[PDB]
């Protein structure tokens, strides 16, 4: 029996990193699929990442550790550091509960006021901290962590005395990786980098330049001197061999940045561009930035800079060229608003970083692969 | 689209209501901090609650 | 008692911060079921028209 | 007129913030004038200012 990389093994690859884990009960097709290829995968995932995966009987998770965690890894659907705090809280309680075991959604805030370890206590009579709780029970019930039939928790959004009927499934166990030392001696998260690359020593630079490039959309230099940048440059040319027989990529590489494209994605996947119009804003606004490239000198490390305040001129810019085609929810919205979503999202997909002291942008020339605009016969229509 | 329009006006208005007083708050909570982290800190030798 | 003068303090700090924070919670409710009303309403608003 | 609503509407506001903090400031000297008989009570048994 000789198993070889094919169409199904880069699909389970892909099904494994578009989603957390994956589930049995849901996707015993997948499931089966991924077990059968497994042999492959562990041996390759080890052979080019490094990265350890566990496949038990009632699911598989791919633990994808980043090399420097960044804002959009995270559970988007969460949107304040409490949130987590209500989220690990949960957790606690899970552990406290057995397998199959029913508990009351009223037991559940109890307990977590009790043990939630802040100095500054949590209160349920306010709504944004039921808030912040629902979204976390919505999150656990995603992962079918805890299973839900009587009432629904969105009544408890406008009725903090609102009851449901929840059931603790097995899954709570296995949730989260292993930390096998004392974690108290974990006493900064940093340590836990420490930990990843201290297992991780043989060849670390290549399983480094692996999980940046493959997690990231991109991966840019650090500098003009950049020993990673370097690296990537030595065995471009093996790793483009590598791409072409393994995935779905292809690779560009420039003097300021590498990264990988995808031709082909599927309805699971995640890819930018997307439909959100935040996006075409900054597809304008790199097609505005390339077209004056000596306004807007283009820094060294391929970064070009401008001011807040010189950013809030290029918008209302956009707003006369491409604004009569925007969604009237930005056509609507004021300046410094526009200014604040598009400066987050741009960093949700490190197209740019705004320094917080000096307000100074960093556009990286990844931004710049990219350009759009409208058709021809509206823009003469809407602003010729 | 008339009621639309005076409800996310208004809303808009509130927006910016609750942002100013989430500020204060969070002013307060600076100060607050502040105090917790110096009484706490100062405290901490003591073998006292 | 430079401690317990802390302590008047983050007790004076403390009730008005809860203050504020049940204010602003409260104009939080009330901007998001604005929200809500608005979205259900534009969307009814759609399916009308 | 659009505008002329919207500055009712603020009015409307600013007249809620006035109203709360003349309360405030009534309980405040309320509060403020029963802490001032209580110390005058207090310093009155002697020869204090």
């Amino acid at each position: 029996q000789t198993q070889l990389f094919d169409e199904k093994a880069i699909q389970g690859m892909d099904i494994l990193f578009h989603h957390y884990w994956i589930l049995r009960a849901e996707q015993p097709e997948w499931y089966q699929l991924i077990r059968e290829r497994e042999k492959v995968l562990r041996r390759y995932l080890d052979e080019k990442f490094g990265l350890r995966l566990i496949v038990h009987q009632h699911f598989i998770k791919l633990e994808k550790i980043p090399v420097e965690p960044e804002g959009w890894m995270g559970i988007q659907d969460f949107q304040e550091p409490m949130d987590y705090a209500i989220f690990c809280c949960a957790l606690a309680f899970l552990e406290g509960k057995a397998v199959d075991e029913q508990f009351l959604l009223s037991e559940l805030c109890q307990e977590i006021q009790a043990d939630y370890p802040g100095d500054f206590p949590l209160d349920w009579t306010l709504y944004t901290h039921r808030k912040s709780l629902i979204r976390a029970v919505k999150v656990l019930m995603e992962f079918q962590l805890i299973r839900t039939i009587d009432g629904d928790i969105g009544r408890f959004d406008q009725n903090e005395e609102q009851e449901v009927l929840y059931e603790a499934s097995t899954y709570s166990r296995y949730f989260m990786r292993t930390y096998p030392d004392d974690f108290s001696s974990y006493q900064h998260w940093s340590e836990l980098l420490k930990e990843d690359w201290k297992l991780n020593q043989e060849d670390e630079r290549r399983k480094r330049v692996y999980r940046k490039l493959f997690f990231s959309p991109g991966l840019h230099r650090l500098d003009q001197q950049d020993p990673d940048f370097l690296y990537i440059r030595n065995y471009r040319n093996r790793l483009a061999e590598d791409i072409e027989k393994h995935s779905e990529y292809k690779l560009h590489v420039y003097k300021n940045t590498a990264f990988l494209s995808i031709a082909e994605p599927r309805q699971y996947q995640q890819v930018f561009p997307n439909s959100k119009a935040s996006t075409d804003i900054i597809l304008q606004l790199s097609k505005y930035i390339h077209g004056e490239p000596e306004r807007f000198k283009a820094n060294e490390n391929g970064e070009i800079l401008m001011t807040e305040g010189e950013f809030e001129q290029v918008v209302d810019d956009l707003r006369q060229q491409f604004g009569t085609g925007w969604a009237k929810y930005f056509r609507d919205m004021s300046t410094k608003g526009i200014r604040t979503e598009l400066l987050r999202a741009m960093k949700d997909w490190m197209m740019a970083e705004v320094d917080s002291e000096t307000s100074l942008i960093r556009i990286k020339s990844l931004t710049g692969v990219m350009t759009g605009e409208y058709p021809s016969d509206f823009q003469t229509g809407g602003t010729e | 689209n008339v009621q639309i329009e005076k409800t996310g006006h208004q809303l808009e208005e509130q927006k910016k209501v609750l942002f100013q007083l989430d500020e204060q708050w969070k002013q307060v909570h600076g100060h607050l901090q502040v105090i917790k982290i110096q009484l706490h800190q100062e405290g901490r030798q003591l073998n006292l609650s | 008692a430079n401690l317990n003068q802390l302590a008047d303090e983050e007790n004076r700090l403390s009730e008005e911060h809860n203050r504020l924070q049940r204010q602003s919670s409260e104009k939080k409710k009330e901007v998001d079921a604005i929200r809500k009303n608005l979205d259900h309403l534009a969307d009814w608003f759609t399916e009308e028209k």
